[PDB]
């Protein structure tokens, strides 16, 4: 017997059985290092449909940029608000920026001890914070 | 007199229509050792003999007792029991695996995987085999810790959410681990063709370094940065 | 009977046993040509071999230079001379070839200076037949070894098409007309019966160290090949011989390794001194572990306990320096402090003589056959063979040599493979086993399914391993041995009584333990009685009415002109044990040791001595 | 064996590095050229980006089929739309200096 059949089997088995999955998601404890890679898939995602729906509009939408900015304007009648929409743009960019350089740390071979996961992890959470509320005020 | 409550994920195969459901236990802890697995042991002997469960060595090597304890998976002879009265300890099996009973998951895919990295040293020539022992200094040998003491428990991979999602293509830590294992024993002549065989989008490129199965090994062991070292050697080696 | 799905295998061989011994045998006769399938109740891995942890003996001759002849003369020194030294010779010399072959397989061996496999110093060996001082021929991974023995044999099975039935509780022996045919198992993934037949059958289970309270073997170490020998008929040997290794963790009773010792860890009472060296001058905390451990329970008599009750004593560790230990001994380091709490850089460990190996077992070849005892004389039963723990070619004898065990393994599962490939053919007649062969078995297991007595599965195992415990000690006398006889045999009459309460089919962990008891029990009275027999002091077994080494001769003063005793009145001698089943009644013999080597000319007999440390 | 998922890996690192040095560069310098190779670098990383999620969520024959190519399209078209926009209006710089300024 193979190892490519032992799974053939495994699946043949378990698929035509009653067996029930044991819990995973609904169980299993949250840690930081774990809440911090859904979020990066999350901010990840989001940029994504930003560009993307950026870019389409620009194909799909009729007058030009600054056309659609004196439509921004004529909205508003906030001052602070312009600063949450700020601010909730470059939050998920910023985030995911630093989070990226961990990344590209951790593909290095480096920072790869649970100590130093807690440790980037704390560093890239501050780090987010102040570069998010430093450049929404500019 | 010290009650501590268990709350343990229960099915029975053999049951007409029955479906998963936690049930408690309660024992005086001044009559019980001090680790999860003597609970279990206790509950099973002297209230509830229909609890199943794999053990063996009650020593931390076998591998057999691994089970999800309070949200994190370890061995169960190897947990201590938190002496806190007002908290209950839930036990369940080994996520996102088929249930056979009660905390008893099938492993035999899991089993599967490890056979098809080949653990076993290779040789070009192996017609000079079982005469002569072979040559590995001290330092060659240093890069085999860490590596070698893996149990086979299964607790990282069984932790990792891409072999959740993708455990059928996807080999997970433990097997990974164990195939870096090899990569790096100076003894071994077959490193390339051992890295030529991950390949492909699944075998080891699921991993996106969510680091939990490190945090999880009950061995110390770091399966993760083995992994980010085999990432390295995929993109480095020539021919 | 009706009621259970019955599934005929048909195979060359079938291994009893996926330990170490299991797996070579196993892989070893595939590896030949054979269609092998290996029957196990656990995963491979999991088998007891992983807990393995001071090393393996060959005399590889990597530290000082060595001599395999040497390495012999130890074996059979520390056997007290109940080791049959025929299969002492074949496993002695193999030792080197068998270690090499595992390197080469891929064990990650501890190295040297040199690049060469690390040995260590260890309990009971020297150079030069004794005189040479002490021997370092322990090869080892670390504190890990038996663990990476067990993976690379793993490991290395997969190369070959052995058909491996995993999670298998193995029933009874297929037996018919003196001859066994193979195997009856239990799945214990769907509670199916499985009749697997074969020409040649490997019994390779290991050892019973279950039937006492405190042990470091596994709670699947329930000698389940002895009792299915016993269940045949066929006899079992020197099964009263139980070795107390010296240093048992204090709490859980996990093996903390005699490597301690052998890399400079000292023996410590409630005084300071280094106690071992007032009981042996010579070997001091390096000696046979019958004379360490019997030493350490003589010192907690005394007075002379450690802990708030005054019942162990001290492993001290904390003057080698830091760095040795975390090189040699990682593995104990984690467990000293995980079990006991204890930092070993810095205290020292609470340890306790507990039960260990079973150097009894199936009767054997150096060829690894199992014998039947007809007429005084040795018969081979046809087509049975048993290697490892659960085998005894009393290699052992009386006393077990430290790290001979994992040798005994790879040497004797070796040896069962060849035996079987020189003596017939791949793809011979599989003998046909009878329509309804093993229904008695299949009976037994609906009696224990559906078991609604008085007295539950796990309160009848707790009455039999604290009853052997205190009655089948360190020390025995007569008086104890006898009342702890008729106390087994009473919780034997006691099996009718069980009460079982799982009635399912997939899984059913209470009905295996219950089946396990049934075979510790076996194992249990076979042990209680052949020890209250035996009146003499030799090796583990040392009794307190009989301290005398009783042989043929007096081996003190030259051996000149002495009466030579009749068979029946020294006890240098191996005790053949049977039980019938049924009343569990134990009747005994006995069958002598071999003293002749295989070949006189390149290893001398060594005739019994003064035996001491 | 062709070594193709390593090189997959590596190309995803080596426009991530990119990128990472492209946010700085477009600040210090906003050009015209500046803005095709953000436009390039931004689509390609969250295409391959994309991809990832895609093979790991997407369990199907016919299914993983469809998912990369309706990918490959929203990427194509997301592309086009920012080359376009960095052709016949202000590009990303520039558009991103006036949005923040308001
Ligand atoms: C207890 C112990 C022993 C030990 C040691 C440490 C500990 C904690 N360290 C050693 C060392 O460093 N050096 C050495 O030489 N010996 C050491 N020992 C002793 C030695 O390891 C043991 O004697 C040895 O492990 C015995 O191995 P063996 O191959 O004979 O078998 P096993 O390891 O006990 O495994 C038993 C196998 O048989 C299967 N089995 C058992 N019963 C059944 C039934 N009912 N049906 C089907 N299969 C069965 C098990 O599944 C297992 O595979
Ligand atoms: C797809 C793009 C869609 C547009 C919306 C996304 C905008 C988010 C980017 C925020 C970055 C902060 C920029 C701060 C700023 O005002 O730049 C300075 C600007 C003022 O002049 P100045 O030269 O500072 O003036 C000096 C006079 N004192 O001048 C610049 O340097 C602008 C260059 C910035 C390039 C960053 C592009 C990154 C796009 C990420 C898209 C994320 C989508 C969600
Ligand atoms: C210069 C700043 C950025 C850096 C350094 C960076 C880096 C990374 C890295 C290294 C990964 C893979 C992480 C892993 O191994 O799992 C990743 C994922 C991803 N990135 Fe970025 N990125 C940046 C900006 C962006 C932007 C602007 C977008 C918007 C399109 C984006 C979209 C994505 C997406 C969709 C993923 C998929 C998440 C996943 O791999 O599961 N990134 N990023
Ligand atoms: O972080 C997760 N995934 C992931 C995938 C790719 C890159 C980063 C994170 C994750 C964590 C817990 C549960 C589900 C998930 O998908
Ligand atoms: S790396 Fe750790 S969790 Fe994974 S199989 Fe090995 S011991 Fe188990
Ligand atoms: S939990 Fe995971 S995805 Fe990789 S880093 Fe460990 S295998
Ligand atoms: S039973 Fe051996 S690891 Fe827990």
């Amino acid at each position: 017997t193979t190892a490519k059949e032992e799974m053939e089997r495994f699946w043949n088995k378990n698929l035509g059985s009653n067996r029930p999955l044991s819990p995973h998601i609904t169980i299993y404890r949250w840690s930081l290092p774990m809440a911090m890679s859904i979020c990066h898939r999350g901010t990840g995602i989001a940029l994504s449909a930003g560009v993307s729906l950026f870019g389409l509009s620009a194909l799909l939408l009729p007058g030009n940029f600054e056309s659609h900015l004196e439509l921004v304007k004529s909205l508003c009648l906030g001052p602070t608000l312009i600063y949450t929409a700020k601010f909730g743009i470059v939050f998920p960019l910023m985030y995911h920026t630093w989070n990226g350089i961990r990344h590209l740390i951790w593909d290095l071979g480096k920072g790869l001890t649970i100590p130093q996961l807690t440790q980037s992890g704390v560093v890239v959470l501050i780090l987010t914070v102040l570069s998010s509320v430093g450049l929404a005020a500019m | 007199p010290r009650i501590k409550k268990f709350a343990i994920y229960r099915w029975d195969p053999d049951k007409t229509g029955d479906k998963p459901h936690m049930q408690t236990y309660e024992i005086d802890l001044n009559n019980c050792g001090p680790m999860v697995l003597d609970a279990l042991i206790k509950i099973k002997n002297e209230i509830d003999s229909t609890l199943t469960f794999r053990r063996s060595c009650r020593e931390g090597i076998c591998g057999s007792c691994a089970m999800n304890i309070n949200g994190g998976n370890t061995l169960a002879c190897t947990r201590r029991i938190d002496t806190n009265l007002d908290k209950v300890s839930k036990i369940y099996p080994l996520p996102h695996m088929y249930v056979i009973k009660d905390l008893v998951p099938d492993l035999s895919n899991f089993y599967a995987q490890y056979k098809s990295i080949e653990p076993y040293l290779k040789k070009k020539d192996e017609s000079q085999e079982g005469k002569q022992q072979y040559l590995q200094s001290i330092e060659e040998r240093e890069k085999l810790d860490g590596l070698y003491e893996c149990i086979l428990c299964a607790c990282c991979s069984t932790s990792c959410p891409s072999y959740w999602w993708n455990g059928d293509k996807y080999l997970g830590p433990a097997v990974l681990m164990q195939a870096y294992r090899w990569m790096i024993d100076s003894r071994d002549d077959f490193t390339e063709e051992r890295l030529a065989k991950l390949q492909d989008p699944f075998s080891l490129y699921r991993c996106h370094t969510i680091m939990n199965c490190t945090g999880t090994c009950p061995k110390g062991l770091n399966p993760g940065k083995a992994i980010a070292e085999i990432k390295k050697m995929m993109a480095t080696y020539k021919e | 009977s009706t009621q259970y799905p019955v599934v005929d295998h048909e195979f060359d061989a079938v291994v009893v046993g996926a330990g170490g011994a299991g797996l070579r045998a196993a892989f070893g006769l595939s590896e030949a040509g054979f269609n092998t399938a290996c029957v196990t109740k656990l995963f491979p891995t999991r088998s007891h071999t992983v807990a393995a942890q001071g090393g393996i003996n060959a005399a590889l001759g990597n530290m000082e230079e060595d001599n395999w002849r040497w390495h012999f003369y130890d074996t059979v020194k520390g056997s007290d001379w109940l080791g049959d030294q025929d299969a002492i010779h074949y496993m002695t010399e193999q030792a080197p070839a068998s270690v090499v072959e595992l390197e080469n397989y891929g064990m990650p061996f501890s190295r040297t200076e040199d690049g060469k496999i690390y040995q260590r110093a260890f309990g009971g060996q020297s150079l030069k037949f004794g005189k040479g001082g002490q021997a370092h021929r322990c090869c080892c991974v670390a504190d890990r070894t038996g663990h990476s023995l067990l993976h690379t044999l793993y490991g290395r099975s997969l190369r070959y098409d052995t058909s491996y039935f995993v999670e298998y509780f193995a029933l009874d022996l297929l037996m018919e007309n003196g001859e066994c045919r193979g195997v009856i198992a239990l799945c214990i993934e769907d509670g199916s019966i499985h009749r697997i037949r074969a020409r040649n059958t490997v019994v390779a289970t290991g050892g019973y160290g279950r039937t006492y309270f405190s042990c470091t073997s596994a709670h699947t170490s329930t000698g389940d090949g002895t009792a299915m020998v016993t269940r045949a008929g066929l006899p079992c040997q020197d099964l009263e011989f139980v070795q107390f290794h010296p240093t048992g963790i204090y709490g859980a009773g996990c093996l903390i390794t005699e490597g301690c010792r052998g890399e400079g860890g000292i023996l410590i009472n409630s005084q300071g001194e280094r106690f071992m060296e007032r009981y042996a001058p010579v070997a001091k905390d390096l000696a046979s572990r019958d004379v360490v451990s019997r030493s350490m329970t003589l010192e907690i008599r005394e007075g002379r306990g450690c802990g708030p009750e005054k019942d162990h004593v001290y492993l001290q560790l904390h003057h080698l320096p830091p760095e040795q230990l975390a090189v040699r001994l990682p593995g104990i380091s984690e467990t000293a402090m995980i079990f006991a709490g204890v930092d070993v850089t810095k205290e020292p460990i609470p340890v306790l003589p507990t039960v260990h190996y079973n150097m009894g077992g199936i009767p054997t070849n150096y060829k690894g056959q199992v014998l039947r005892h007809v007429n005084g004389q040795d018969q081979v039963v046809p087509g049975l063979y048993a290697c490892g723990e659960a085998a005894c070619a009393s290699v052992h004898g009386a006393n077990r040599l430290g790290a001979n065990s994992l040798l005994d393994l790879v040497v004797f599962g070796r040896a069962c493979a060849l035996s079987i490939a020189e003596s017939c053919r791949p793809g011979d007649k599989v003998p046909s086993i009878k329509p309804n062969a093993g229904e008695e078995s299949v009976m037994n297991l609906d009696k224990l399914r559906f078991a609604n007595g008085t007295i539950r599965t796990s309160e009848l195992r707790l009455s039999m391993q604290k009853s052997m415990q205190s009655h089948a000690a360190v020390f025995r006398v007569g008086s104890v041995l006898q009342e702890g006889c008729e106390k087994i045999l009473r919780l034997y009459g006691d099996l009718q009584h069980l009460k079982t309460f799982d009635r399912g089919m997939v899984w059913n962990t209470d009905l295996v333990e219950t089946l396990e008891l049934q075979n510790l029990m076996l194992c249990a009275l076979q042990t209680i009685y052949g020890a209250e027999a035996r009146k003499e002091s030799r090796g583990a077994h040392a009794r307190e009415d009989f301290k005398e080494r009783v042989d043929e001769y007096d081996y003190s003063k030259p051996i000149q002109g002495q009466q030579k005793k009749p068979f029946q009145e020294h006890w240098r001698k191996h005790t053949l044990s049977y039980v019938d089943v049924k009343t569990g009644k134990v009747s005994l013999e006995y069958r002598p040791v071999i003293d002749k080597t295989l070949n006189e000319a390149d290893c001398a007999t060594v005739p019994p001595a003064i035996r001491s440390y | 064996s062709s070594k193709a998922a390593s090189l997959h890996w590596t190309g995803e690192r080596v426009v991530s590095v990119l990128l990472l040095g492209l946010l700085p560069a477009a600040y210090l310098n906003p050009c015209s050229a500046m803005d095709y190779s953000l436009a390039a670098a931004l689509t390609l990383h969250g295409h391959w980006g994309i991809g990832q999620v895609v093979t790991d969520y997407v369990r199907g024959d016919a299914l993983q089929k469809a998912a990369k190519a309706g990918l490959l399209a929203l990427s194509a078209f997301t592309f086009a739309g920012l080359c376009y926009f960095n052709y016949h209006d202000v590009g990303i710089c520039k558009a991103v200096a006036m949005l923040w300024k308001l």
